[PDB]
């Protein structure tokens, strides 16, 4: 039994999926080519979490009941 | 599942006809090789006469061949891709 | 000590349930009763509640029954499986026995039995049980194959003794009786 | 050059080889997408996708190349560890599964006596990668969205782990391959009918495909998991989870209609006897016959994925736990102890050959 | 007394009937499950009327001849 | 007795019948004293990690490097590739220094 | 089976890079003392074709060289060195004997073996013929040991598992032989 | 280069500096996921398949109960370290790899000889199987016995009722 | 009223899968039948004329320990993992080309390096104590000063 091509398979797979961020990466026009609002950093209005339009208490870290734990 | 046990049984016969022969030639160079031990290691130790080369078994009625050997040449060492030049396995390049 | 004659080193099932003595029935039955008259006993020594005598409820009498019957038969199973190992008074038992592998042998059929295991397996199946009685308070573990590894030697019933003149039983060699190891491998010496 | 030439694609031949077996999967990942809105639009009485590119064609590659070009939202640049992760973790999942299908006889890059193992093993990693998407996150969405993963994950899990157990205990192998060649004379959708359906009702769990989309319930959670992501992170989730309907679809149609193996004998083999053998073009179309057969079966189980979408309501997840712990486990455990028995009682216990 | 839970011991019929109507996950999954050991009992019954039981296979290595050496075995000699 | 040093195929190991003889050694009624039984408990010992063997070929590599022998003049050849164990390597008669094909058997 | 092991080829090089494999040859040949034998020269597809004509012919010296491993006790490839050579004579004298008697036939076998995954059940027609030609040349029959003469798989009728994809040039000589032998 | 030496020394790193309790379940599948490879690389494939369909199903569960009992202690709270420090840490014991101190076990090689005796060949989970459920029957039944226990057993310390 | 247009991506997605076996089909069956032609580059390309017809030979599946004596037992004769040949006679070249694949016997990186998995009583003896390796050192010593006798 030889598993060399499966080795390749492998390697072709993990090169693949760091192409689709790559790629992705070099072919958004740069933000000043767009509305030019600045890097995503400055924009803390887009980088926030989604509350349907209104914001809520910031639980992240409070403890989630769970009721199927036993299961 | 029932003819699947026949064919089983036909497959296993069959290797049991050649595993005389397949054994055979596998003795042999096992037996070969063993004798290239012995002899390797009576040309680096011949100098010390007081140095037995035996096998490191104190039970001497029973067949060990060594499974250690000392590494020589590096054949494909100079290797490209799609051709290795090998260096002479028979004697100096 | 006083030992006895080694009949069984591993006895099967059936051989241990067959061989019950009238004793031993009888003491598989006060197993069976002796749950439930124990849940009495205790209710009479200290009632569960209050001060005052209550029969406990016929739930608990019927799963106490049902406990006290599986401890009545591992009781009687180890009482029976002592004659086999020689450790208690057998000679009833040996009689039985000298009988029945006698017959058999006779018949040219293994006194041991036919067995749907193979070579290793009859094997491997008698280590798993031989002496696995000594441990039957604990969890259960019953010998229910033909295997061949009982501790005995078959020309032991080759001699006749005392009272068994009258059952004029031919033995045939070893050789010739069906589904022994003495008399398997014929062709091959690692395949019966 | 020349036989510099020659011999260096010989020395490629086999990375094409792999880069032709990635090419073909994601051809049908890419048209699923495409042929799951075609089929249910005409069931909902439209049409689908049909405007871009010739009759739709390019609906697929518009999807992708319009969420390249967008815009990743993250606090950070230096924050990609955060929602890239979780997405790479899934699509590496399932695309490492696919190593072990064989399109025909041998034709698996992957082949061992534990394939059975490496399938089951490898799509549980892919579970662990939807979770990592609520990385003590404040939107409350995707961290309600990871609470139902590992419900399903605890559902489904057990029971399709079960079934294809059973099925590789009635060959008494672990090879996928040799469970398909047992399937000459029987498919095993005739004495396993239950375990179709249960297998189908398992991998509709795992995908979290409706009607247990309790995950990504749009209604529920505007979009589950995956509401905080946009642009790549939200093409590679998308990419592994329709890569695991078709992984799913082709697993049904190994399982239980034997594969590649051809709908008639007769017809096999009088297509194939118009093609010299001694020609490498009977090659090919025997590759093309026997994947043939496995794309139709694996066409009509990823036409009832979107099939079972286009018809039924979705179920709470809390329901599908008792369904799969009150139900199918006792069904899929009875069948273990039942199927060795009927196989003793006849002599007929399995062997590999 | 129209729907009562039946008793087991005194009424066995009728509480098999109640779990095969109120219970069919718990009914059912038991009777498939109790056909394994029940086709395990009837093997004997296959011994004797449908064919007996194959001939084991040789998994036991090479089959040694249980004999001893011939010694009068000549050809292809060195 | 149980089954121990089990190969892969369901039989004995290699190993196995330096412990079987280890076994029939210690117990034999015949033995005053397990005196006997100690040089098959070393060969037991030397068949799984040879230990006495492999310090034997450390002594044969240092008593060469001091007399200046040279590694590959006194030792066997060997390829560290196996893509390139060459039909010229092999000794083949129409021998060629072309890789072989591993990928898929 | 393919566990990894260190007594033959792994299964890619990327265990052979954690294992720091070395593929050692040797130069010296056997000793002088011990006669000298032509190994056999057929490779898998061959060998597994004439499996059951090496044990028709070799059976004698085949058990003979068995019975010499087991009454070796342990120095077994050093004693039977000499029973090991006439099982390579005897082998290599089959596969002599097909080459110039049965050669068509056999290798219309092996060539299917090679063509159907090496699987016996994939090539009945190839190996009827080849039976066929080694029995009324060699007076060789294939014999599965242990079953009746009637039961034995390679004679069976209408088999339940057969070959998927159909080997042309079997197809071919089966018919050549139906319309000219069994008139 | 044997890249899982450069893996086992970014992990390394990690653990030192791991603060929150999400980080520690991530040291667990980054340890679980070289020891699967280089069992699948190295010495057993059969074992490396079993440690990823079991430590898998546990690692999920072991998550859940993360988000059932994060109590916002460590996101806010500092810790001090210092690169420098780790990086040393680190450095010293990289040096240090010898498990064993048998220079002759760790250095020369070792070659084993096939033979043609097994004809009947299997794959090790067979043999396995064959022994487990034969010779080791009572192991296997005593694990039952424990699993059953454990089934038991969490039901009573969990449930309200 | 059957839909064609609906129908036109499971075509597609047909044809998806035809591509991936008639590629994997094709060329790997032929790279086999390629390199089992011969021991160099000249005969696995060219064709000779007195050649007859190309057979061909078929990827192999569900292999096990044998198959792998095989390969090796067939490259020493034929150069290639699959080679064919039915001469009764071997080369010379064929009784001094046995491959011996020597490897180290050392525990795995992760045991002796991650920083939890190697911490435990038995490991610090084995790696901090001396305790055993001197009497294991006492073995190896015996070896030689019982040579003389
Ligand atoms: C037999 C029927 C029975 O077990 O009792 C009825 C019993 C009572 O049912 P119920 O209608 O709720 O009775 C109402 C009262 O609560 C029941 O109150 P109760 O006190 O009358 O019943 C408690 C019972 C205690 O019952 C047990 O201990 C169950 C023993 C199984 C272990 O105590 C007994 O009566 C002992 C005799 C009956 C059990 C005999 C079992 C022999 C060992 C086999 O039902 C069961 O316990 C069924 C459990 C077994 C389910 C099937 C498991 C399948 C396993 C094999 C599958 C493959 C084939
Ligand atoms: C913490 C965890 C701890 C672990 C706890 C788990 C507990 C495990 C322990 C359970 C037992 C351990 C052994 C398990 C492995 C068994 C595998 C095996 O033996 O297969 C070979 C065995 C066949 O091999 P064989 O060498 O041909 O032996 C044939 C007979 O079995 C033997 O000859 P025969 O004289 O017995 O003839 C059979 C026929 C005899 O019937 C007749 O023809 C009349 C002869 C006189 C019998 C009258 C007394 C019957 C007693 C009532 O009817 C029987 O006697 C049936 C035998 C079973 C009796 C009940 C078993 C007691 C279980 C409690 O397969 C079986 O059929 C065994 C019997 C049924 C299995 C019992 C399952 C119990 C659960
Ligand atoms: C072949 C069988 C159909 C046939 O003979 O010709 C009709 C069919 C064209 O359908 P059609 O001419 O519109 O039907 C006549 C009236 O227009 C149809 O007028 P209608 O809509 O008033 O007739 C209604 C008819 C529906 O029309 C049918 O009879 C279709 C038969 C459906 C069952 C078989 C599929 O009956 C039904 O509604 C039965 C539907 C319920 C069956 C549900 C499925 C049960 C399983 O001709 C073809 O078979 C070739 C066209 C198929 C597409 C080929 C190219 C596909 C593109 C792939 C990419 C390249
Ligand atoms: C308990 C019942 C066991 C007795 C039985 O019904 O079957 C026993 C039977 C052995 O008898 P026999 O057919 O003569 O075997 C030939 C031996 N050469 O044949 C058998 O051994 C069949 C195996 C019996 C297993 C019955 C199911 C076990 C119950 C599990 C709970
Ligand atoms: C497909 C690739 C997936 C992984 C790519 C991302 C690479 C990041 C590191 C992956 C694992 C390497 C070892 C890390 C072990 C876990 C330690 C950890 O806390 O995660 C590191 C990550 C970085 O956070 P950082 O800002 O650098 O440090 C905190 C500063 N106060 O802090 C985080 O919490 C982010 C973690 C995101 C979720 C990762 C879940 C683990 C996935 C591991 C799969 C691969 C197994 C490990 C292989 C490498 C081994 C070193
Ligand atoms: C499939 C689709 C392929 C075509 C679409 C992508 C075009 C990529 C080239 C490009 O964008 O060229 C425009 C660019 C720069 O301009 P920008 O707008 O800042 O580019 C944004 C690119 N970043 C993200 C790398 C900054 O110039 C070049 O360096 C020419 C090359
Ligand atoms: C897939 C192969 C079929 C191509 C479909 C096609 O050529 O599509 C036609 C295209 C796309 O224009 P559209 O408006 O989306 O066409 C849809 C027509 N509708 C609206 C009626 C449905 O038009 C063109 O020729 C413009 C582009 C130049 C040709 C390059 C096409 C892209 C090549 C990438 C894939 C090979
Ligand atoms: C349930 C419907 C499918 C079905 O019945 O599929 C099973 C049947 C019958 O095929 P089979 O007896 O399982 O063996 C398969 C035999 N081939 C190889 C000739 C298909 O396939 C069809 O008739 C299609
Ligand atoms: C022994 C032979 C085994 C048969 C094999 C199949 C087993 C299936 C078991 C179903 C039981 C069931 O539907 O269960 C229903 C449960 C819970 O329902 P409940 O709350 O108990 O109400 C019902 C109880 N009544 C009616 C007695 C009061 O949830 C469901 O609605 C599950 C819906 C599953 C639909 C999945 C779609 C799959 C499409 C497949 C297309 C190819
Ligand atoms: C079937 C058939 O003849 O397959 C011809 C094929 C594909 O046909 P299809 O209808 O897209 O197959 C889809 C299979 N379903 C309909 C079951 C989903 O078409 C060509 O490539 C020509």
């Amino acid at each position: 039994m030889l598993q060399d091509l499966f080795n390749n398979y492998v390697i072709l797979v993990g090169i693949l999926g760091l192409i689709f961020l790559g790629v992705n990466y070099f072919i958004v026009e740069s933000p000043r080519m767009d509305e030019n609002n600045g890097n995503i950093s400055d924009y803390i209005e887009k980088s926030g979490p989604f509350e349907c339009g209104f914001s809520s208490f910031e639980q992240s870290h409070n403890p989630i009941p769970i009721a199927f734990i036993l299961v | 599942n029932r003819e699947k046990i026949e064919l089983k049984r036909e497959k296993l016969w069959a290797r049991a006809h050649l595993m005389p022969l397949l054994q055979a030639e596998q003795d042999r160079n096992v037996v070969r090789r063993t004798f290239a031990y012995y002899k390797r290691e009576g040309e680096i130790m011949k100098d010390v006469p007081w140095w037995e080369v035996k096998s490191t078994y104190s039970n001497k009625d029973i067949f060990h061949p060594p499974q250690t050997v000392l590494f020589g040449k590096h054949i494909d060492r100079d290797s490209g891709l799609m051709y290795a030049n090998s260096r002479n396995r028979f004697g100096p390049d | 000590m006083e030992t006895y004659e080694l009949i069984d080193s591993d006895p099967k099932f059936s051989r241990v349930v067959r061989y019950f003595r009238p004793s031993d029935y009888l003491t598989w039955a006060l197993g069976t009763i002796g749950a439930p008259g124990l849940m009495v006993l205790f209710e009479k020594i200290e009632p569960a509640k209050g001060n005052t005598f209550k029969m406990p409820p016929p739930s608990i009498m019927r799963i106490a029954t049902t406990i006290g019957f599986f401890g009545g038969f591992y009781y009687a199973y180890t009482s029976s499986t002592k004659r086999f190992w020689g450790y208690s008074e057998n000679a009833k038992e040996v009689a039985k026995d000298r009988y029945e592998v006698k017959k058999a042998l006779s018949e040219k059929k293994s006194p041991y039995g036919s067995s749907l295991l193979n070579p290793y397996q009859q094997d491997m199946s008698a280590r798993n049980s031989t002496n696995s009685q000594l441990l039957l308070a604990i969890f259960p573990w019953f010998n229910v194959a033909n295997h061949q590894s009982h501790g005995i030697d078959l020309r032991k019933y080759y001699e006749v003794r005392d009272g068994e003149e009258n059952w004029n039983f031919t033995l045939p060699p070893l050789d010739q009786v069906k589904d022994l190891d003495v008399a398997q491998y014929k062709e091959y010496s690692n395949y019966p | 050059m020349l036989n510099n030439l020659f011999d260096f694609i010989e020395y490629i031949e086999y990375w094409l080889i792999i880069v032709a077996f990635v090419a073909s999967v994601l051809i049908v990942v890419a048209y699923l997408t495409v042929a799951e809105r075609k089929t249910m639009g005409y069931m909902q009485r439209r049409l689908g996708p049909n405007a871009v590119g010739y009759y739709g064609v390019l609906m697929a590659v518009a999807d992708a190349l319009k969420l390249l070009s967008k815009e990743i939202v993250l606090p950070h640049n230096g924050d990609i560890i955060y929602v890239m992760s979780g997405p790479l973790i899934s699509l590496f999942s399932v695309l490492l599964s696919w190593a072990v299908i064989p399109f025909g006889p041998g034709l698996s890059l992957l082949d061992s006596e534990y394939s059975i193992i490496y399938l089951l093993a490898s799509g549980s990693i892919g579970v662990f990668g939807t979770v990592i998407v609520g990385w003590m996150s404040n939107s409350k969405y995707t961290v309600l969205a990871t609470v139902r993963t590992t419900a399903q994950l605890i559902s489904y899990e057990l029971v399709l782990t079960t079934v294809v157990f059973i099925i590789a205990l009635i060959v008494s192998s672990l090879n996928i391959n040799v469970i398909i060649e047992s399937q000459y004379n029987i498919w095993y959708i005739i004495p396993f009918f239950p375990l179709c359906l249960i297998f189908f009702i398992s991998a509709l769990a795992e995908t979290a495909r409706p009607p247990f989309d309790n995950v990504e319930a749009e209604s529920e959670l505007v979009s589950g998991h995956m509401t905080e992501l946009s642009a790549s992170p939200f093409v590679i989730f998308f990419l592994s989870e329709y890569c695991s309907m078709v992984l799913m679809s082709t697993l049904t149609a190994i399982f239980f209609f034997g594969g590649y193996l051809p709908f008639s004998n007769t017809i096999h083999h009088l297509i194939l006897n118009l093609f010299d053998q001694h020609s490498i073009y009977y090659f090919i179309i025997e590759g093309i016959l026997l994947s043939g057969y496995l794309a139709i079966k694996a066409n009509f189980f990823m036409f009832s994925f979107v099939w079972i979408r286009a018809a039924a309501p979705r179920l709470r997840y809390d329901l599908l736990i008792l369904f799969c712990w009150y139900v199918l486990l006792p069904i899929v455990f009875a069948i273990v102890v039942f199927a060795p028995g009927i196989l003793y009682c006849f002599d007929a216990l399995p062997v590999i050959i | 007394a129209i729907g009562d839970y039946p008793v087991y011991y005194k009424q066995p019929i009728r509480w098999l009937s109640y779990h095969a109507h109120t219970r069919p996950h718990v009914f059912y999954a038991i009777a498939v499950a109790a056909l394994g050991p029940v086709f395990m009992m009837a093997t004997p019954l296959r011994r004797k009327f449908l064919y007996d039981d194959h001939e084991p296979l040789p998994a036991n290595g090479y089959p040694l001849p249980n004999r001893s050496r011939d010694k009068t075995l000549t050809g292809y000699d060195d | 007795a149980p089954l121990q040093q089990v190969g892969r195929h369901g039989g004995p190991n290699k190993c196995f019948g330096e412990f079987q003889r280890v076994v029939e050694c210690m117990t034999n009624a015949k033995h005053d004293s397990y005196e006997p039984c100690n040089n098959l408990k070393n060969d037991y010992l030397e068949c799984r990690k040879h230990k006495v063997e492999r310090y034997k070929a450390f002594l044969m590599q240092k008593h060469a490097e001091e007399l200046g022998k040279d590694p590959e003049e006194i030792g066997a050849p060997f390829v560290r590739k196996r893509r390139f164990l060459t039909s010229k390597t092999l000794g083949l008669v129409d021998g060629d220094d072309y890789e072989i094909g591993v990928e898929k058997i | 089976s393919s566990t990894h092991t260190n007594d033959s080829l792994n299964s890619s090089n990327y265990v052979d890079k954690l294992k720091d494999t070395h593929f050692v040859f040797e130069n010296d040949k056997l000793p002088s003392e011990i006669p000298d034998v032509e190994e056999v020269g057929a490779t898998t597809a061959p060998l597994l074709s004439a499996a059951y004509f090496i044990g028709a012919k070799c059976q004698d010296y085949n058990d003979d060289f068995m019975l010499c491993q087991k009454e070796a006790k342990g120095n077994g490839p050093i004693d039977c060195l000499k029973e090991g050579r006439r099982v390579t004579r005897c082998a290599s004298g089959v596969l002599k004997d097909l080459n110039t008697h049965c050669s068509d036939e056999f290798r219309l076998h092996w060539q299917c073996l090679s063509f159907s995954n090496l699987e016996y059940k994939n090539c009945r027609k190839a190996e009827s013929l080849l039976n066929k030609c080694v029995f009324e040349k060699m007076n060789l029959v294939k014999k599965i040991p242990g079953i009746p003469e009637d039961r034995q798989i390679h004679l069976k009728q209408n088999p339940v598992l057969k070959p998927v994809a159909l080997h042309q040039d079997s197809e071919v000589a089966f018919k050549k032989a139906q319309n000219e032998n069994s008139i | 280069m044997n890249l899982e030496i450069l893996d086992l020394s970014i992990l390394g790193f990690y653990s030192l500096i791991s603060s929150n309790s999400f980080e520690s379940i991530a040291i667990l599948v980054a340890t679980i996921m070289p020891v699967i490879t280089e069992l699948w690389y190295n010495y057993s494939q059969l074992f490396a398949l079993l440690y990823t369909l079991i430590y898998v199903g546990a690692v999920v569960i072991l998550f859940v109960f993360i988000l059932s009992v994060i109590n916002e202690k460590e996101e806010y709270e500092y810790e001090y370290s210092g690169l420098f420090i780790l990086i040393l840490v680190l450095l010293l014991d990289d040096l240090d790899d010898n498990e064993s101190n048998d220079n002759d076990y760790n250095n020369v090689y070792i070659t084993d000889y096939a033979d043609w005796f097994n004809n009947y060949n299997e794959s090790d989970l067979s043999v396995i199987g064959n022994l487990l459920f034969t010779e080791y029957a009572l192991l296997l039944l005593i694990i039952s016995f424990i699993l059953l226990m454990s089934i038991i057993g969490l039901i009573l310390i969990v449930k309200k009722d | 009223m059957i839909p064609f247009e609906a129908l036109i991506p499971y075509a597609i997605m047909f044809a998806g899968f035809c591509l991936g076996g008639g590629v994997m089909n094709s060329a790997i069956t032929a790279d086999i039948t390629k390199r089992a032609r011969g021991p160099n580059q000249e005969i696995k390309r060219n064709v000779g004329e007195d050649e007859g017809p190309r057979n061909y030979t078929k990827p192999r599946y569900n292999t096990d320990q044998w198959d792998k004596y095989f390969a090796v037992r067939d490259l020493r004769l034929t150069g290639s993992l699959r080679g064919q040949s039915d001469n009764a006679v071997a080369e010379e070249s064929f009784k001094t080309n046995s491959i011996q694949p020597y490897s180290n016997t050392r525990r795995p990186w992760v045991l002796r390096r991650h920083i939890i998995m190697k911490n435990s009583p038995t490991k610090w003896a084995r790696k901090y104590s001396s305790r055993r390796d001197e009497r294991e050192q006492e073995i190896k010593d015996d070896y030689i000063r019982g040579m003389g006798e």
